[PDB]
């Protein structure tokens, strides 16, 4: 209709008034000229410019996308036809009548939602909404123009075709498939090298459990996307969509169908998606060369927690790591460190955790799927495989409670992962390899309850003798009574009846750029005391071996990124020396 | 509604005639045509390359000339027909229903395409996740490894009627010939099986190979299908590049296969080089993984499974094995398991396990999906903490240990003692889970025990601590060779077939006998790994055979002997510290 027209121009005008969205495609257009890679058909719309612009035409898109959207698709696809003249031979046949999409960014107003606050009376309006991508469809190509031609009149045709999920607007159905006779009747000749296709796909969109109430299931909803936004996530992503929420087919209006239960399809034409100082490192760098500065960084380090000043040494140490290494052999030699607690259950394991699972930027949590070699199927039946927390905690850490109660198949799958940092998957008919370079912090507790101090946990606990050695740090606590110092600690739990947003970037950076090498200072210090640990022969923790060696280069590395040197010290292997014989006592 | 697109049929088929009519091998496609003229042929293969040949003549000649190739690229579908057609008209009920020949065509080559400045893009080996739905209609090369392959099934492509009221063949209940049309009674149609046109169809799947996967991604499939005289040219497995038609609101694709085909001076100067340099046998052993330390003696067993013994099938049937099995006992936290990583890693057909199977469907087969020790076939096996597997694990272990059934492997293992930590005061057997029916499969059974010495944790720990100080072994003085050098050299070797003279034959029963007999008085200790049995002779056989091979000799020595004996004999001296 005219009105159609109307809001044709009226966005033509919006991409004139503000030169900065076409002069991109020209940019656009400039770039696909050269590579005769395509960049796509698309720009995004700031709404907040759209709204001083029309706010009629901007208050369309968020309340009546149906009726403005494929007017302004219209305009953004006649300026790219009208703006250049195409002079390429033959790829202005096909390449050139690909349609230009749109996408909106700015204040989205009352249309930020999430799957659960998603209603009925959100219909029909372009929202935004937050969550998780719990599964993605399978890709297929859609017929959107076809091409074909009349051998008996020697000209050639073509015929558009329309959909419920293409056509924001109620257009008329045209369910025919590709024409074999045209108007004249004779057969067609089919021309695929210049018919139209678009790739589709289909994802579900769940509530994420941040904000999730408890009693409830959870809330999810379908998205669907086309073109370049076809292959563009993955299962368990954050995301922020944009699109149109729309309903399809009828909740048995047609006949009689008249059940009380029956309702009405609903889904998200998405075609927005968006995946999920100096001074302080001078401050970083400048703190460094204070000599208490490890042992102030030790005492933010789980606030809650009096004592256990080595456990939280132990800690920092951690999240700096060491140094990996490669050989002209091809070998790779390991550089991160992990940590064991063991002792009661509920004295300050949990509490430990707690802080270094909240503090830490890439901790994940686990408890007793996690090999990631196993598949979840889709609805059509295409099974894909689903990552597990040890890949995941690839240059982070993993937070394991109750690993005790994990079950073997666990234990002979981080037997790899703990030495070899990688995964060695073997399926039927899969068969990969995934690095799991991850830092390990665990707690466990004896069977009885109360830990017997004079056993090792290899009695307390029962845990192989292989699968103890492979961390480096282990350490036992238990609530030994103090009266009046237990009081001191209780007091502020009765009182309930260096910062660490700094500190963080402390470890970030410190990791980020200093890779220590080691010095012939720690060489005599790692020997000598590597033999002064075989020549003991009296009963410790656990028995020396070589990987007690590697865990003193490993510590002593990551001293050295706490003093942020790119060379070790002599001071660095004395710590690192010194912690070690605390854990063994 | 009409449309106007720039291709035009008449030129191009008249460029077909006259590329029919006129280019050479006479004229190459009229001998194909005067070969089917003449029956003796069933199918025609177009070649494109003859096509952009005659394309750059008529450019270099300055005639005429459209772009013919890039029509057949885009509309592959019609052209199929097209060529038909001029076959149909030129070759030495309507047609289409009764053509029994089949016509394919075969891409482009890149060398071609080069050659004539121009670019191949449908013959570049795109994998299947690369091909958009702008491919569809379009004739494409695909690179993958096909995995799964159905057998023939019928395929009709025109059904054929017979009448009893006028005798016409009705081809496709009720007759729609003429006479019957215009006549009040009509006879009723039956299938005339014998007169249906059977075309041979078997459906056919590719999937990407591992390097062809985006990160963490799964590799996807396409459906591949195969008619006419090119059935049965795939097979499951087969890493191949098939040329084919991708073809198709919502639609799904698949692809008509049009071709099919599979996936030394240079190495020698290396070789000399090798030769020049001397010291082969403990060079080869002195470079297998510098960053481990010094056990010579042990890694020099791993040079010889590398390279592996000589096959011997006797007769009737009878096998004995080319394979060497080699375990590795030893205390946790002597990161004896890198060992495993380095052989695994070197070998081109090595396999690493840890444990138990994986999922219990890493030994045998499942519903079939080989496990780890089919995978290894004709390559090695390593396994970390062989004595925790488990009895079905344990059990098909000893099948591949004595009948390589397939799973023709040499098995390298590590374990931990039984008890966590050894003790040497007790028999290996005593310390270990595995019992002496399996270890006595063994070839060599060198045993590592970490016993806490001044003296030699000193030079390990310095050994150690350079290592990570510096990228290479403190031993700078020795020059490793590279493991692709060390790949090449142990498939040189394994070329090679060494053959017993007289002289070390009797030198070779003089030791077994002078060996067997004093062994007894080991056994009567109980302080050795085991027995002398035949298990000695032939182990001596299969180590000497390989040290000959190693040193690409065609005929075995006496030194080799003796030095196979050395290892075993020192071998022994690890239950003694
Ligand atoms: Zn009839």
């Amino acid at each position: 209709d005219a009105v159609f027209g109307d809001r044709v121009r009226r966005f033509q005008e919006f991409l004139d008034t503000f030169t900065s969205y076409r002069d991109s495609v020209r940019s656009i257009q400039v770039y696909n000229s050269n590579n005769a890679n395509i960049l796509p058909h698309r720009i995004i719309i700031s709404l907040d410019d759209l709204r001083e612009f029309d706010r009629s035409f901007w208050s369309g898109i968020l309340v009546e996308p149906a009726y403005f959207i494929p007017p302004a698709e219209k305009a953004l696809t006649d300026l790219a036809d009208s703006m250049d003249d195409v002079p390429h031979p033959n790829a202005s046949a096909v390449s050139s009548r690909h349609p230009w999409k749109l996408s909106f960014k700015g204040s989205f107003g009352a249309h930020a939602l999430s799957p659960r606050t998603l209603t009925a009376q959100h219909l029909n309006k372009l929202v935004s909404v937050e969550g998780i991508v719990t599964k993605t469809s399978l890709v297929r190509p859609k017929l959107i123009r076809s091409v074909h031609y009349a051998a008996k009149t020697g000209r050639f045709h073509y015929r558009d075709y329309t959909d419920a999920t293409t056509t924001l607007t109620t257009r008329i159905p045209t369910p025919a498939i590709y024409p074999t006779e045209d108007t004249e009747g004779n057969k067609l000749t089919t021309e695929y090298g210049y018919s139209t296709f678009i790739d589709h796909q289909r994802i579900t969109v769940q509530e994420m459990p941040e904000m999730a109430p408890a009693g409830q299931l959870p809330r999810s909803i379908d998205v669907i996307l086309d073109d370049d936004l076809v292959d563009k996530t993955k299962p368990g992503d954050r995301v922020n969509v944009v699109g149109v929420f729309k309903s399809l087919g009828a909740g048995g209006m047609n006949q009689s169908n008249s059940n009380t239960l029956i309702g009405f399809k609903t889904l998200i034409l998405g075609n927005t998606v968006y995946p999920l100082t100096d001074f302080d490192i001078r401050n970083i760098n400048k703190l460094s060369k204070k000599k208490d500065i490890f042992d102030i960084l030790s005492q933010s380090l789980a606030p809650s927690i009096y004592g256990h000043d080595h456990i939280k040494k132990a800690i920092l140490l951690m999240l700096m790591g060491g140094v990996e290494k490669n050989l002209e052999n091809g070998s790779h030699l390991r550089g991160d460190i992990n940590i064991l607690m063991v002792g009661d259950p509920s004295t300050a394991k949990s509490q430990l955790l707690r802080f270094v699972l909240n503090t830490a930027s890439l901790a994940i949590a686990t408890t007793g799927g996690l090999t990631a070699a196993v598949t979840t199927d889709r609805e059509t039946g295409e099974r894909r495989l689903e990552a597990g927390a040890m890949v995941l905690a690839d240059r982070g850490v993993v937070c394991i409670d109750e690993f005790d109660k994990m079950t073997d198949v666990d234990r002979v799958a981080i037997h790899e992962v703990m030495e070899q940092q990688t995964v060695t998957i073997a399926k039927a008919g899969i068969h990969t390899t995934l690095n799991a370079r991850c830092s390990v912090i665990a707690a466990a507790n004896p069977v009885f309850g109360q830990y017997d101090v004079n056993r090792d946990p290899h009695q307390n606990i029962a845990l192989p003798d292989s699968l103890l050695s492979r961390f480096d740090l282990l350490f036992v606590v238990t609530d030994d009574i103090n009266e009046i110092r237990d009081r001191s600690i209780s007091e502020h739990v009765l009182r309930t009846h260096v910062t660490i947003p700094f500190l963080r970037k402390y470890v970030q950076y410190a990791k980020e750029r200093v890779i220590p090498q080691l010095t012939q200072e720690a060489i005599n210090v790692i020997v000598k005391n590597y033999t002064d640990l075989r020549n003991d022969d009296n009963t410790k923790k656990s028995p020396i071996t070589a990987r007690t060696l590697e865990t003193l280069i490993r510590l002593a590395t990551a001293h050295a990124k706490v003093r942020l040197s790119k060379t070790v010290n002599k001071v660095d292997a004395k710590v690192a020396a010194n912690l070690l014989r605390f854990a063994l006592l | 509604p009409s449309i106007q697109l720039p291709v035009d049929y008449n030129n191009l088929f008249n460029e077909i005639t006259d590329f029919l009519v006129t280019f050479k091998q006479g004229p190459k496609y009229m001998a194909m045509l005067q070969k089917v003229a003449n029956r003796e042929l069933n199918s025609v293969i177009i070649d494109l390359d003859d096509i952009l040949q005659y394309q750059n003549e008529k450019f270099l000649q300055g005639t005429q000339a459209d772009d013919l190739v890039s029509a057949i690229q885009q509309n592959a579908n019609h052209f199929t027909e097209l060529f038909c057609r001029a076959i149909d008209n030129n070759m030495p009920f309507p047609p289409n229903l009764t053509r029994r020949y089949f016509l394919y065509f075969k891409p482009l080559s890149q060398n071609c395409a080069r050659r004539y400045r121009k670019k191949a893009i449908s013959s570049k080996p795109l994998s299947v996740r690369q091909i958009k739905g702008d491919f569809l209609g379009q004739l494409i090369t695909v690179r993958g490894i096909i995995t799964r392959v159905s057998d023939v099934k019928p395929a009709v492509e025109v059904i054929a009627y017979t009448c009893d009221q006028c005798g016409y063949e009705v081809f496709q209940s009720e007759c729609t010939s003429e006479e019957c049309s215009q006549n009040q009674t009509k006879g009723q149609l039956f299938m005339s099986t014998r007169a249906s046109k059977f075309s041979a169809f078997q459906e056919c799947k590719i999937q990407e190979l591992s390097q062809q996967v985006p990160v963490g991604h799964i590799p996807r499939s396409l459906n591949i299908h195969v008619n006419g005289t090119l059935v049965r040219s795939l097979s499951p497995g087969d890493i191949v590049d098939v040329t084919g038609i991708f073809l198709p609101l919502l639609t799904e694709t698949y692809l008509e296969a049009q071709f099919v085909r599979q996936h030394t001076s240079d190495v020698e100067e290396r070789v000399m080089e090798l030769i020049t340099s001397g010291d082969v046998y403990n060079r080869l052993a002195k470079s297998i993984a510098p960053e481990i330390y010094g056990n010579l003696d042990v890694k020099k067993a791993l040079l010889l499974l590398l390279v592996g013994g000589v096959d011997k099938r006797v007769g009737d049937g009878m096998k004995i094995r080319g394979d060497i099995n080699v375990c590795l006992m030893g205390d946790p936290g002597v990161a004896k398991s890198q060992l495993l990583k380095a052989i695994c890693k070197i070998s081109p057909r090595g396999v690493y396990t840890t444990g138990k199977g994986s999922s219990g469907v890493g030994l045998t087969a499942a519903v079939l999906e080989g496990g780890a020790l089919v995978l290894a076939d004709n390559g090695i096996c390593c396994i970390d903490e062989f004595d925790k597997m488990d009895e079905s694990d344990r059990t098909a272990i000893h099948e591949v240990m004595e009948q390589q059934t397939n799973a023709r492997t040499s098995i390298l293992a590590a374990a931990n003692p039984l008890y966590g930590r050894y003790n040497p005061r007790l028999s290996p057997l005593d310390n270990i889970n595995l019992p002496a029916a399996l270890l006595s499969r063994f070839d060599i059974l060198f045993l590592m025990l970490d016993i806490p010495s001044r003296d030699d944790d000193e030079k390990l720990a310095e050994h150690v601590t350079y290592v990570h100080m510096h990228n290479k072994q403190p031993d700078l003085d020795f020059t490793p060779v590279e493991p692709s050098k060390m790949r090449e050299y142990i498939a040189y070797a394994k070329t090679k077939r060494p053959v017993m003279s007289e002289a070390v034959n009797d030198y070779v029963v003089q030791a077994y006998i002078r060996l067997r007999q004093d062994s007894k008085r080991e056994m009567d200790s109980k302080f050795s790994f085991g027995q002398a049995t035949p298990r000695t002779l032939l182990g001596i056989i299969r180590l000497s055979q390989a040290l000959a091979k190693l040193r690409l000799a065609d005929m075995v020595d006496i030194d080799d002997v003796e030095e196979a004996l050395r290892l075993v004999r020192v071998s022994k001296e690890s239950l003694y510290q």
